[PDB]
């Protein structure tokens, strides 16, 4: 569940697709240490 | 052994070239720079002895700080420092400049 | 795509019955064609259960025969018994053979009526010829005869072959059908009641024969197999000692005109070198008794090609010796009796008449290098010889087999050999007592094992207690690691994985060199392997004793010692019928831990003491001696040239210098080739021995019909790249009859080629030979993952015995031996980690693979399964293979032959990139994570458990490795340093290595370091991401390998992958869910 | 002509991409291929003649 | 004598390490286990007394 | 046949003769 929009998400265009997996692994650090932390 | 003066011995026929061949026989040579350059490659000492070619690699790598894995893509520093090279451009060069 | 229509073909041939239906079974990767595929099933097993003609609907559901995949083909047929005379008498026109009594030493040995050896079952024995093997005779004729059946038509070089593999096949089925075919049991032995009327060794002759007839191509190999085939029917114990020992010589007979070298592990650095051969004259007539003899026995052929090579002696019409060195293989064991095979040992001749200077010596010798070894661990106090007894006791499970034992784990009894299991029981009644070593004495003597090997003789094997291990495990380590990087151990000097498998002899080779190669396994009963071998380690253990303060040290060496007086007086059980002798037997054998680097120790100083008495009449350099096991050799260099007559006298001098000491050798002095057990060198290139009988075993395992034919594929891939090369057809039919499974009676089940070729536990050959097969279709990846989730399975057995008590105090005792008061968090996991090694007992092995066979078979039958998202190695590559690019390349010729009996088509590889140069570790050991588990253990963890072990948390980590052996202090210390993030790559590197066999088979013989390879695999870099660029570079190197070995030309390749698709490969990285069976790997070294 | 592919190692290795970065350099790469070198070499010529 | 995995976690913040490099830096954390410590203010006493 | 052998005898004599013993052979 990304914040971004529709024309993003379905674009098949490579940039838009490298954008999404970037972002994706933002948030996964971001849990990541949230995580840890927690722990 | 000590020889007696009894003995004799044949000397060769050690006589330079009287033909010139490297003056327009280029086709004979080739040939024949070949054949010594073959030769002398049978005679060159191999390497003994050398440093390790894994021990060497990665002082390599990390003198330049590489991606982890990359010694199977080999970034072009590292392209063909095995041995079987080393001995054949020490034997490459030698033979080629006396043949 | 081609094996399934020989699956058809073979079926129709053997039943050809009104009554027998054949019934093809599909599945598909899409839901509608699935539930077209269950209804196209449903359809076939209704007309099967109503007598109707399959043949009709076939055509109505003809989408599914063309895009579905095949899984299997059932068959119902009923009994119809003794088909296979009913096949065999056309081919049985010739005359049968007549054996002869009077060619074997022995009376047994001859190949003579059971009646006229064995009145009695009750002392009658299958023993002496035993195939041990779960593969019939009757198998072996139908495959043959069905290859002819279809091979019957065609009118090229390929009728030739068939022409003189038919009057062979005639050979043998006149014979045969003279008497008849012996029916095999369930269990595929072989009782009286068959052989009761029959030739005792008409069995394994049969085998054998048919091996041989399926691998022969040419009429050289027709008149071999000929020429063996007729005479391996009655002698049976001196003909592969015969034709294989000539080969010897023969190696000292061919001209070097070009040289490999080594300098480490697998380097290497040819040399243009021209060497001769100085043969002297008496090793000729040395060479013509021999063949003397070989006519004497009746060999008329072979003899002529041995004879007419001679006059040239060239090396390009050599490997036909080299086949022949392994036709000599292919003819069976010389399964003999325990005692007389043991007596060819046993005999010893022990005399006061030779010198003291020479024993003091080597006593002396043994014991610096003893001193050698230990010295260091003993001074600084090392953890592995402190606590020996609990490293031995967890590394029980690489020990020996010991005598079969009556066990009870609560309520069970079991006969296990396994040691670690006689620990478990001896704990519970008192009787574990380590520091009481046995004796070894009239009171309580040794049994025995035989270690054999065709064309030599066999050697014995000691059967000890579990206490000697326990003694001998440290300190035997230690002595390994100081010989890991000792140039003189050829067994061991490598960099952590490899061995000098192509030999260190071809360096200092030259005119002015010799080199001396002797066979060295003939001693064991010998004068010097006695007393001073054992005392002179006694004397290194008290040096030792003396250079330390510590005292659980020191406890260790004394148990040593004691071990070490105790084998100085050894009986041996060895019975003989009913009654028992025990043989005083003073001296050394294999079956223990120390045997290997004592016995290299041993002759070393035993070489080194001999070659400084050439020296009173010869000026020589010790340039290099190596020692590996049953062979040793040592090169020299003179300050001349060397001549015939300095060979004749310094093999003489080495001979009777050897006799000095009460030592039989066959010395044997070259100036350019050896002949060793496990290679042989002629003309500066390493050849080797093809011996591998498959349809005949030394002895019974204990895996399945199944494992066995990818154990036999193996040691036919293997074969070929020795030399020997068997009809691959014969091979496959033998597979998919070990493969064919009885569901009943009269049902039989045939798996086709996507379920035996596919990566899994359950993998079986390939379908082109030399290649792997990968998926990047939806069928691979679907089977693939539904057989993932059936691999795992259970074992009732291990299950109740981990249950027990005994299994509960053993665990308890390693707790409180290494750490307490986690009697709940951590104990369990030590537990856990004991039932991962009580499956090397056998039949939890059993139990556990025929359910995974069951759990296949019972989805055969049924539909298949989508197995839930489970990611494995082909959902990579699906998502890999979409952004490469083929193009034709042309790479030229500039890497040089040495090793010829390769296919022509794994040679052009090898002339056109390089051999390989490296080694990277199968079983992850450099890695630091494994160098904890080398350092406090031996234990293994397969890559799959390290694989997954990264995977998790920071915290199991701890408890997964404390619970091998290793403190927690380490442990902890691992993971604050933050180490196996600088390890999940090596570890991974190690994974995909051992999941696609570059390191098992032909790849093992390939430079992927190469720049030739690397020009065509034109991937661009982009960083950051390790795992997906490794992936890469290897998949399309193995793109280009494979390509090269079907079709011969190369091509380039080109992936531009983005970094989307990148980024989404590198988290299913590591989270696969793969596995590969042992039994398929095919190691070209054995 | 020189080899795209060849070409297009050089380039990769002249601007050191990185996986993991949205980078605009990773876009110099688009439509590097022949059957367009010859597509411009013909027009630049046809129209500058027609 | 100081924790050793406490130690060598203050050493690899210190180092400031990377999980996709070489980094020569990780080497100086080979073997800085205890007995060795001991082994060497014992081997040094020793030598230097005998 | 032994005639036959005794020539195999004969012709492993004439090839591969080395120099240094026929000098010092002539000088014994």
């Amino acid at each position: 569940e990304i914040k971004i929009a529709d024309e993003v998400k379905k674009s098949n265009k490579e940039e838009s697709k490298q954008l999404l997996e970037v972002l994706k692994t933002k948030e996964e650090h971001q849990k990541e240490v949230q995580y840890e932390i927690l722990q | 052994r000590n020889l007696p003066s009894t003995a004799r011995y044949i000397r060769p026929n050690l006589l330079q070239d009287r033909l010139n061949l490297h003056d327009n026989f280029e086709s004979l040579w080739d040939t024949i720079t070949t054949s010594n350059y073959i030769l002398a490659r049978s005679v060159v000492p191999d390497l003994k002895e050398l440093v390790s070619t894994e021990a060497q690699i990665q002082k390599m790598s990390q003198d330049l700080q590489l991606e982890a894995l990359t010694i199977q893509s080999e970034t072009q520093f590292l392209t063909g420092i095995n041995s079987q090279a080393a001995n054949d451009c020490f034997k490459t060069l030698i033979a080629a400049m006396l043949s | 795509g081609k094996y399934n229509l020989i699956l058809s073909e073979y079926l129709s041939f053997i039943y050809n019955s009104q009554s027998a239906v054949q019934i093809p079974i599909y599945y598909s990767s899409n839901s509608e064609l699935e539930n077209r595929c269950i209804e196209f099933h449903s359809k076939c097993l209704e007309n099967s259960k109503n007598g109707l003609s399959l043949k009709k609907l076939f055509v109505e559901y003809s989408d599914v025969i063309e895009n579905a995949t095949l899984l299997s083909i059932l068959s119902y047929s009923y009994d119809k018994y003794n088909a296979v005379e009913r096949k065999l008498v056309k081919y049985a026109k010739g005359k049968p053979l007549e054996a002869d009594l009077t060619v074997n030493e022995l009376d047994y040995e001859n190949n003579k009526i059971t009646s006229e050896l064995f009145p009695t079952a009750e002392e009658y024995t299958d023993l002496l010829m035993d195939p041990a093997i779960l593969t019939s005779l009757s198998s072996n004729l139908n495959a043959v005869m069905f290859w002819l059946e279809k091979h019957e038509n065609d009118v090229a070089e390929k009728l030739k072959i068939y022409k003189r593999r038919l009057d062979l096949f005639t050979i043998v089925a006149s014979t045969v059908n003279k008497y008849g075919v012996p029916r095999h049991n369930a269990k595929y032995r072989y009782e009286y009641e068959v052989m009761k009327d029959k030739p005792y060794y008409l069995v394994t002759w049969a085998n054998s024969s048919i091996e041989m007839l399926m691998s022969v191509f040419s009429h050289e190999d027709y008149l071999i197999a000929r020429e063996l085939i007729v005479l391996s029917y009655s002698n049976r114990s001196t003909l592969a000692k015969l034709v294989s020992s000539p080969m010897s010589i023969l190696v000292a007979l061919v001209d070097i005109n070009g040289t490999f070298i080594t300098n480490e592990e697998l380097e290497l650095e040819f040399s243009n070198k021209y060497v001769r051969a100085i043969v002297p004259d008496q090793t000729f007539d040395e060479l013509k008794q021999m063949l003397d003899n070989m006519r004497k026995a009746g060999l008329t052929d072979i003899p002529k090609m041995i004879q007419d090579w001679l006059v040239d002696c060239s090396i390009e019409k050599f490997p036909l010796m080299a086949k022949i060195y392994s036709w000599s293989f292919h003819v069976g064991f010389r399964k003999q009796k325990m005692l007389d095979a043991a007596l060819d040992q046993l005999k010893t001749e022990y005399t006061e008449d030779v010198d003291d200077e020479m024993y003091r010596e080597y006593t002396m010798l043994i014991r610096d290098e003893v001193v050698k070894m230990l010295e260091e661990p003993v001074k600084h106090d090392d953890h592995l010889l402190q606590d020996s007894e609990l490293a031995g006791l967890l590394s029980m499970s690489s020990a020996s087999n010991g005598e079969s034992r009556q066990l009870k784990f609560g309520r069970k009894t079991i006969f296990s050999t396994k040691k670690n299991m006689h620990v478990m029981d001896d704990m519970a009644n008192g009787r574990y007592t380590p520091g009481i070593i046995p004796p070894v004495n009239v009171d309580k003597p040794i049994p025995l094992g035989r270690r054999d090997v065709p064309g030599r003789r066999t050697r014995i094997i000691f059967i000890l207690p579990y206490e000697y291990f326990i003694a001998q495990h440290a300190v035997v380590e230690k002595m390994l690691i100081y010989a890991k990087h000792t140039r003189e151990y050829a067994e061991f000097y490598s960099q952590s994985n490899q061995l000098l498998s192509y030999g260190d002899v071809t360096r200092f080779l030259s005119n002015n060199s010799m080199v001396l190669y002797t066979d060295v396994s003939q001693w064991d009963s010998s004068q010097h392997n006695t007393q001073p071998f054992r005392k002179g380690i006694i004397m290194g253990l008290d040096m030792l004793a003396n250079m330390t303060n510590d005292a659980r040290v020191i406890q260790t060496l004394n148990l040593y010692k004691q071990t070490q007086i105790n084998l100085m007086d050894s009986y041996v059980q060895i019975p003989d019928g009913n009654v028992i002798k025990k043989i005083q037997y003073g001296a050394v054998a294999s079956g223990e831990k120390q045997t290997k680097a004592a016995n290299s120790i041993a002759n070393l100083a035993l070489i080194k003491t001999v070659l400084s008495r050439i020296s009173n009449k010869y000026s020589f350099a010790t340039k290099i001696i190596r020692v590996d096991g049953d062979d040793n050799y040592a090169v020299l260099q003179f300050n001349t040239e060397v001549t015939k007559q300095m060979v004749q006298d310094v093999s003489n001098d080495v001979r009777e210098t050897y006799a000095r000491m009460n030592t039989k050798v066959k010395a044997l002095v070259s100036t350019v080739g050896i002949e060793i057990a496990k290679r042989y060198i002629a003309g500066g290139k390493i050849f080797f021995r093809a011996g591998i009988n498959l349809l005949n075993n030394e002895k019974k395992g204990q895996s399945t019909q199944w494992d066995q034919a990818a154990v036999l594929y193996s040691n036919y891939i293997v074969n070929r790249l020795r030399g020997f090369e068997t009809d691959r057809e014969f091979i496959l039919t033998k597979i998919m009859q070990m493969t064919s499974v009885a569901i009943t009676g009269s049902l039989r089940l045939f798996p086709s080629e996507r379920v035996l070729t596919t990566n899994s536990t359950f993998k079986v050959f390939d379908s082109e030979d030399f290649i792997i097969e990968y998926g990047t279709t939806d069928d691979e990846v679907y089977i693939q993952r539904a057989f993932m989730s059936l691999s795992s399975q259970k074992s009732g057995i291990a299950d109740e015995i981990a249950a027990s008590s005994t299994f509960k105090n053993y665990v308890s005792r390693l707790s409180e031996q290494l750490l307490f008061s986690k009697n709940n968090i951590v104990s369990r996991g030590i537990a856990l980690t004991e039932k991962a090694k009580l499956n090397s007992y056998a039949p939890i092995s059993l139990e556990k693979r025929r359910a995974q066979i069951s759990a296949l078979l019972t989805m055969l039958q049924k539909p298949v399964t989508f197995k839930s998202s489970k990611i494995t190695i082909n959902d990579i590559l699906r998502d890999i293979k979409p952004f490469f690019t083929v193009n034709e390349a042309h790479l030229p010729i500039q890497y040089q032959k040495f090793m010829p009996t390769l296919p022509d088509n794994v040679q052009y590889i090898i002339q056109c990139i390089g051999s390989r140069t490296y080694q990277i570790e199968d079983d992850g050991s450099k890695s630091a994570i494994s160098r904890l588990i080398s350092k406090y253990s031996v234990y293994k963890p397969s890559i799959e458990e390290l694989y997954k072990v990264i995977s998790l948390h920071e915290n199991e980590i701890q408890l997964y490795l404390i619970s091998l052996g290793i403190p927690k202090i380490d442990a902890d210390t691992y993971v604050g340093s933050k180490i196996y993030s600088q390890d999940k790559y090596r570890i991974l590197e190690s994974y995909v290595y051992n999941l696609l066999s570059i390191n098992y088979g032909c790849y093992q013989l390939f430079d992927f370091n190469s720049p030739d390879l690397e020009k065509l695999i034109r991937i661009p870099f982009k960083g950051k991401i390790p795992a997906v660029t490794f992936i890469l570079h290897l998949y399309a190197k193995l793109e280009v390998i494979n390509h090269a070995i079907k079709n011969g030309s190369w091509i380039s390749l080109f992936c531009n992958y983005p970094k989307s698709e990148m980024i989404k490969l590198w988290k299913k990285m590591w989270n696969i869910t793969s596995l590969r069976s042992p039994y398929t790997n095919a190691n070209f070294f054995q």
